[PDB]
RNA sequence: CUAUCUAGCGAAACCACAGCCAAGGGAACGGGCUUGGCAGAAUCAGCGGGGAAAGAAGACCCUGUUGAGCUUGACUCUAGU
RNA sequence: AGAACUGGUACGGACAAGGGGAAUCUGACUGUCUAAUUAAAACAUAGCAUUGCGAUGGUCAGAAAGUGAUGUUGACGCAAU
RNA sequence: GUGAACAGCCUCUAGUUGAUAGAAUAAUGUAGAUAAGGGAAGUCGGCAAAAUAGAUCCGUAACUUCGGGAUAAGGAUUGGC
RNA sequence: CGUGGAGGUCAGUGACGAAGCCUAGACCGUAAGGUCGGGUCGAACGGCCUCUAGUGCAGAUCUUGGUGGUAGUAGCAAAUAUUCAAAUGAGAACUUUGAAGACUGAAGUGGGGAAAGGUUCCACGUCAACAGCAGUUGGACGUGGGUUAGUCGAUCCUAAGA
RNA sequence: AUAUUGGCGAGAGACCGAUAGCGAACAAGUACAGUGAUGGAAAGAUGAAAAGAACUUUGAAAAGAGAGUGAAAAAGUACGUGAAAUUGUUGAAAGGGAAGGGCAUUUGAUCAGACA
């Protein structure tokens, strides 16, 4: 049987967790995440995956550093002790 | 010596055991009220197999 | 009450099976406090728990 | 499994600490709209694929 | 609480109610209509006879394909059944209603059950799994019940 | 063991409206029309005539200025050599 | 292995456990395949025969390359039938 | 233990005694079985089922690539003491 | 005729109750539709002159949501089999203990492990939902506890290969 | 001078008004599915204020009935109003193998205007 019997034998993975996107896409036999090719320096982003870009682009995280840049520009990229 | 229980923590932080029992039962009620809707709005488009083979020729 | 635990512990203590273990029905109120595993040995020694003997298999005929 | 990795034991621990109901004192706050924990998980129903 | 259509004086009547119960509406309606207009004592004797499997309940509307019997002959029908679960809830509410009537100061010797009705309630759903990898529902028919007793006059 | 009766639990397909016949005519084989025969609540188990019963049934013919798989000394080109 | 004796002629006492034979068509055989309608006389098979190639090569690949399979090879071999 | 045997059947240690139940025993079914005399007359067709079946002894043809055929066929016996 | 919005206007209606909804209660119009009374309800809404449009549904094997007859029906029938007494409990065909009968019958319905699962393990409390009957029970609900390595494994080596 | 559906900050609209408008008005690229690429929802409103139902009583309990809060529980967290399909009770009426509909009138109910 090609269905119910042959779905018992599905007990060995082909994908594991990627260190770069944290999700089960790291192929093990070829060692290449199918969502952001991990050994490759460039993240996968195709213009036809226009929804996929929304899920992984900027804003979708914390923006540890970036979200203070507009604050620090408004003031002139300034330095030193404040005032009295 | 055991001068702490979870009941005592939640007693210190407001809720009595009566409040706990009642509010728990309401949170159980709402989960079932929602599961009703998920089982209700699904039976339509759940048997819509893409590749049924229809074991009947002759 | 429910002594499904005490039976298991009695087996593991005695070194015998869960099916060769006899809990006295007239001492459920006593056994039900035997949560520990020392308190099972105390009862085995008192006779409130008993190891039953082998269901005989005989070799006379053969 | 038993012979597992720490990268996975971490992610199981997180799921253990996540598998609880909602604290009842959240429901007493003023402008509250949280009734229950809608992200609950148990091994019978939903497998976390890791 | 607002009850159904009741043409009686509220002073000589006592009410009861049970909501979101997990009995079958179809059987509970028959159980309820078999005691409308009756006295409480005769009804409570009847509902116990039922559980003893004497003096059946007649099934009049929701009666398709069920079996026949001879305890229907005192009602004229030939289809009847003995629904224990429905009977038990109804007995509970009769008890509650008599209690309330007693507390309001009415005489149980000459009460009768004037308005009794059941309603449909929200379903409770589960899945059953059929052949060829498809699902179908398997859901209950819960019932509200409401009940009024009142003391007889001319 | 089922079916059957009972306690509990409790779906589905299908559904214009629905459900007694004969003859006529009619989209050329009426549940409804027309003329007649008749016609008395509510129903249980079965049944497989009918409901031109239902269904992600089989093939047969045709049209389309719709395609695809394959072949060739069809037309137009091509990697390679 | 043998002999008496015995029994409602039973006795591999239950279980377990080959139906046999004469002829024809076909494929030699064991083996493989249409997972979920075709296990076959189809496929493969050993065996027979042909063809190309003596390495600056034969067959094949790659977008290309200071690139590759046969090849850790060399006609009693590789490749194609 | 039987037995050639990890077969089948029965038991010891260990484990379980879980699968919605009660009553009644109509038809039609599912699974299992029996059958007078005849014995494939049924049927597209011996499909299905039945018969045979183990072990010991005797005896075993055509044909043959001499290796097989062959458990050929076909007959007898089987316990207990 | 009607609908959503726009500009003007009635110094328009209105918490002494706007809109909406129900009304085999009334009136007007051929009709589209408008108007009134009553009940319910609780905050905005209309008439006239004009502007503007995502403007009027019985259908599309229409979309989404919800609901019915079928119907208390088909049915919950594989895996040899359950029974008695007591305890707990509101309540026991199904929980627990004991007694009995039985089965798996060592290529097991046993004891352990690899993958995989993820705390399902154990205890206390508990039964609204789940366990297609039930449930005092539970792999469920809630709260907690629990995995100890110089010697077992990974780690180290290389294989086909990358 | 020019371009700009992205980013930061702002102002507005004869726009949509929770099946609409971004997929998302809400813990939405969330839950969930799939080996994976990818796919991808639903879900707004108590009330001015929780004053979120003290206490009594029947029940094993949920709950019920009274009581109470409130302007209103015909607002009781399954909460604004609360349609229809579908359903229960009461009341009226009818009913020999359908029902419904048109014209006409009887009978019953109901309305009328009263010319007061
Ligand atoms: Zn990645």
């Amino acid at each position: 049987g090609k269905g119910t019997p042959s779905f018992g034998k599905r007990h060995n993975k082909s994908h594991t967790l990627c260190n770069r996107c944290g999700r089960r896409s790291f192929h093990v036999q070829k060692k290449t995440c199918s969502s952001c090719g991990y050994p490759a320096a460039k993240t996968r982003s195709y213009n036809w995956g226009a929804k996929a870009k929304r899920r992984h682009t900027t804003g979708t995280g914390r923006m540890r550093y970036l979200k203070h840049v507009s604050r620090r520009f408004k003031n002139g990229f300034q330095t030193g002790s404040a005032s009295k | 010596r055991r001068t702490i229980t979870a009941a005592d923590r939640r007693m210190v932080s407001g809720v009595t055991e009566k409040q706990y029992k009642k509010g728990m039962k309401k949170m159980q009620q709402l989960e079932k009220n929602a599961i009703n809707t998920q089982i209700r709005r699904e039976i339509k488009r759940v048997n819509f197999q893409t590749h049924y083979r229809d074991e009947l020729l002759q | 009450a429910n002594l499904r635990t005490q039976k298991r512990l009695a087996a593991s203590v005695v070194g015998v099976g869960k099916r060769k273990v006899w809990l006295d029905p007239n001492e459920t109120s006593e056994i039900a406090q035997a949560n520990s595993r020392n308190a099972i040995r105390k009862l085995v020694k008192n006779g409130t728990i008993v190891k039953k003997a082998v269901t005989v298999h005989s070799k006379s005929r053969t | 499994a038993a012979q597992k990795s720490f990268r996975i034991k971490q992610k199981m621990a997180k799921a253990k600490k996540q598998n609880r109901p909602l604290p009842q004192w959240i429901r007493l706050r003023t402008n509250n709209t949280i009734r229950y924990n809608a992200k609950r998980r148990n091994w019978r129903r939903t497998k976390m694929n890791i | 609480a607002r009850y159904g259509a009741t043409s009686t004086n509220p002073a000589k009547s006592a009410s009861a109610r049970g909501s979101y119960l997990r009995v079958s509406f179809k059987n509970t309606r028959e159980t309820a209509q078999a005691i409308n207009g009756w006295e409480l004592t005769k009804a409570q004797k009847y509902l116990e006879q039922v559980l003893d499997h004497q003096r059946a309940i007649p099934f009049r509307r929701f009666n398709s394909s069920i079996g026949r019997t001879a305890q229907g002959k005192e009602f004229g029908v030939t289809k009847a059944r003995w629904p224990a679960k429905s009977v038990k809830f109804v007995q509970g509410l009769l008890q509650n209603a008599a209690a309330n009537a007693e507390a309001k100061g009415l005489d149980a010797t000459k009460l009768y059950v004037s308005h009794i009705q059941v309603n449909q309630a929200p379903k409770q759903r589960r899945r059953t799994y059929r052949a060829h990898g498809r699902i179908n529902k398997y859901e209950s028919s819960p019932s509200h019940i409401e009940l009024v007793v009142t003391e007889k006059e001319e």
